This record gives C-alpha cells, structure tokens and sequence, in this order.
C-alpha cells in the first residue's frame, strides 16, 4: 500500500552523517517515524544488494522494546525507503560525549536492556556481532534502541567465521579466526560496560596491531575509582574462553545490575 | 523552513502522545513482504 506520498517530511536527521534520514509522519494518522532513503544506483555501485536484503529480513523478524523497529520498507524506480522507529532522544554516543562517561544507574540500565534484547535475538538465532555505543539510539524515557544491524546474521546453527565489527570491540576468537557462536555478543557487552563507565574502551591503543595484542592478552586495566560490582561484571564477561563468559541470564541477575538498573518498559495496549 | 509540527513544543507533545498511546502497527503498516531483489533492481539464514 504505502508510498512516498503517504508521508510528510519534517526535517533531516544527523546532518548527512547517517545518509538520507528524515523525521517524518504518516499524512493521515500523524504517527511519527524516521524515513531512511537509499538510492538504488548507490546500492548497486557498492554491491550492497545482498547486505540490504539481509538487514531488512533480520530487522523485520525482530520486535522488542530495546530494538529499533523496522515498520516496513517500499521502493520506487529510483529509491529504497525504510520506515524506522523514531528515537526522540537521539544518539547514545552524543549523550556519552556530554560527560565523557555515564553513572552506574544509566550504565546498569543499558546493560540490563541489551542483555534482554540479545536474549530475544539469540533465542531467534540472530547474532548481532557489532554491539557498541555508536550503534545504540535512545527512546522517549532514555531506553536503549539497538539501531544498526550491518553485521547481524540469522544462523540456526550459531556457527560463523567472518571477521565483523569494530576494532576496539573485537572478541579474541574472531581475531584468532576460530569458529564462533552467540558468545561474541557477551564479549561486546563487557567492552561496552567498561567504556560507558570509564570514558574510553579497555583495549584502546595507537595502532590496530597493538589493540589486537591487548585483546588476545585480555589486557584490561581498571581505574581505581571503578565501582566494585561493575569490575566484577566486566571481568566475568571479558574472558578469553567464550564459554567462561557470564551468560545473558546471569548478566540480568548480576547484583550490580539488579542494584543500579532503573529500566522502564514502553507502554502498550 | 521546518514545518511547525516537527520542532519545539508541538513535537514534544506529539512524542509524549505517541509513546503513551501506541497505535495498531499492523493495520497502520501491513505485513513485511519478502524482499524480491529481482523486482527491486532488475544457506540456513532464510530458514526461520
Ligand atoms: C533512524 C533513527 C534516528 C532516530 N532519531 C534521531 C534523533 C536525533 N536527534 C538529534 C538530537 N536531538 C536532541 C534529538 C533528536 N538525531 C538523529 S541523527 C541519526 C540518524 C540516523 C541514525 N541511524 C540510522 O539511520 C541507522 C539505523 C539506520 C542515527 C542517528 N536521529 N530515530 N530513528
């Protein structure tokens, strides 16, 4: 049914940084959305035809309050249009840049929310493979929205080999070229938790090469001011051996997460 | 020139409204149809 003409454009979002993304709303109902416009020529020129399909199928299959919703897509002769959830508080990375770091309560809340979303993802055999601050948007009450699915994969077998993600967040088993499973996501939750509380990622260095070596050695250095409960959580997630890592169900029950999380569920009905 | 609905207090109020009065998304947006790459342009990962 839906086409470009069923929407009124409000304003551009992100100043080109994220492509052609607009605040918009349905003309009839005034329901507010982010409309993302892709030029087919540009998709073909970058040979991203198959990545587009993948991203849409995965996003279509995921309905969770902490996962940015894809309502639908459509296309004309010249363009592909994604109808995405509008996240009105914007980018966590911006929020993080105000204070360069987050308090225990805001961090704990994000951790609980990611462990919940990723429980839902893994139960559907989706591995994200690129959890990090810059992939997260913020809802009306500050609730995390996993917003980028560029490296995501639907794998019933939970067996993959491809190098994916972002240097400071790469898990050791990927760097080692091993077969890996859903536990790559647990590693990234640990890196994220560290970065939100400290202001920088735990394996950061002047070169790609030195970062790789820090990761393989699990060279985590906690500042003295790091709260004790967060230190515990992070050390239990940043494990060399994937199966030794704290599982999502134990993340949710971790005393530090329990104590400091103030997670709210979006209304319904 | 940014439409009046898309900034200031009118956007805030509409955001508040939408958040606490969620609509029926199905009847608003319909089913998501399988992506046909041939029409758009010209493994285990599809077994859900
Ligand atoms: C897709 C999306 C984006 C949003 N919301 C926003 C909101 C936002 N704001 C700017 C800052 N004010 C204070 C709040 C609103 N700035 C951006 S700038 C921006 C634009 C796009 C993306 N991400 C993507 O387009 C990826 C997911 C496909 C991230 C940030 N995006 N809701 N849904």
């Amino acid at each position: 049914r839906l086409t470009v003409d069923d929407f009124e454009i409000g304003r551009p979002l992100g100043k080109g940084k994220f492509g052609n993304v607009y605040l918009a709303r349905l003309k009839e109902s005034h329901f507010i959305v982010a409309l993302k416009v892709l030029f087919k020529s540009q998709i073909e020129k970058e040979g991203l035809e198959h990545q587009l399909r993948r991203e849409i199928e995965i996003q279509a299959h995921l309905q969770h309050p902490n996962i940015l919703r894809l309502y639908n897509y459509f296309h004309d002769a010249r363009r592909v249009y994604l109808i995405l959830e509008y996240a009105p508080r914007g980018e966590l990375y911006k929020e993080l840049q105000k204070s360069d770091k987050l308090d225990e309560q805001r961090t704990a809340t994000i951790i609980e929310e990611l462990a919940d979303a990723l429980t839902y993802c893994h139960d559907k055999k989706v591995i994200h493979r690129d959890i990090k601050p810059e992939n997260l948007l913020l809802g009306f009450r500050g609730e995390v929205k996993i917003a980028d699915f560029g490296w995501s994969v639907h794998t019933p077998s939970l067996r993959r080999k491809t190098m994916c993600g972002t240097l400071d967040y790469l898990p050791p088993e990927m760097i080692e070229g091993r077969t890996y499973d859903e536990k790559v996501d647990l590693w990234c939750i640990g890196v994220l938790c560290y970065e939100l509380l400290v202001g920088y990622p735990p394996f950061e260095s002047a070169s790609h090469s030195e970062t790789y070596r820090r990761i393989l050695k699990v060279d985590v250095r906690f500042p003295l001011s790091m709260p004790l409960g967060a230190r515990d959580l992070i050390s239990r997630l940043l494990r060399y051996q994937p199966l030794e890592r704290l599982p999502l169900a134990q993340i949710l029950k971790h005393p530090w997460v329990q104590a400091h999380s103030r997670r709210v569920l979006p209304p319904c009905a | 020139p940014i439409p009046t609905w898309a900034r200031g207090t009118p956007l805030s109020q509409a955001i508040i409204h939408q958040y606490y009065h969620p609509p029926n998304l199905l009847e608003l947006f319909g089913t998501i149809l399988p992506l046909d790459l041939e029409d758009i342009f010209k493994t285990s990962s599809a077994v859900w």
